[PDB]
């Protein structure tokens, strides 16, 4: 899992 | 004890390439996330996540890929500030100056003026980081939703005209344009 874009 | 060097939004292979070119250069250990020792902090795709938020906070060089490439061809760690993501993140370059103008350990300043925020546990990113992104940028913030005059994130109690109801977006935009935004845009319902 990608780290996630905030 | 040595600094650390972080990779954010980084394809597997250019993964093992980063490990490879800092196995060779050596002056760096690789950490999974963010933290105190951190100094660099390498992107694959300029994507705003965690780690590159809190980069930013702590006054880290924010970098593209490419900067490891061209250090491994000339044998050393080369200028960083070319490959410095200024475009995506206009606060990179500014808190970077500042941490490395600053005289003694640096903290950022940019909630100075701000009042109390309470963030909701419920918040995204998790309140944790995101509590820790407010007191690296000077923030204040309190467990208690009544000492608070800033609500950052999913709230459901009763709400106070003298509050402001606001979404994570303003921290996260105010660090990314390291200028307080506006909060007439982030007002929750």
């Amino acid at each position: 899992q990608a780290s996630q874009e905030y | 004890p040595t600094r650390t060097l972080v990779m954010t939004s980084m394809p597997s292979e250019k993964q093992n390439v980063v490990i490879q070119v800092v196995d060779k250069l050596k002056g760096f250990s690789i950490a999974p996330d963010v933290c105190e020792t951190t100094t660099h902090v390498l992107s694959g795709k300029p994507l705003r996540t965690l780690n590159v938020l809190l980069g930013i906070a702590r006054g880290c060089w924010v970098l593209s890929y490419d900067w490891v490439l061209w250090s491994l061809e000339l044998g050393h760690w080369i200028s960083e500030e070319p490959f410095e993501l200024s475009h995506h993140f206009p606060a990179a370059p500014l808190c970077r100056s500042e941490c490395h103008l600053s005289a003694g350990p640096y903290r950022g300043t940019l909630f100075a003026d701000q009042p109390v925020m309470f963030v909701s546990p419920a918040s995204s990113p998790p309140v944790a980081k995101l509590c820790e992104l407010v007191h690296l940028c000077g923030g204040r913030v309190s467990q208690v939703p009544r000492q608070a005059s800033i609500v950052i994130g999913p709230y459901s109690g009763k709400k106070k005209a003298t509050v402001k109801y606001l979404s994570e977006k303003w921290v996260l935009d105010s660090i990314t344009q390291h200028k307080v935004c506006a909060p007439e845009n982030y007002l929750l319902s």
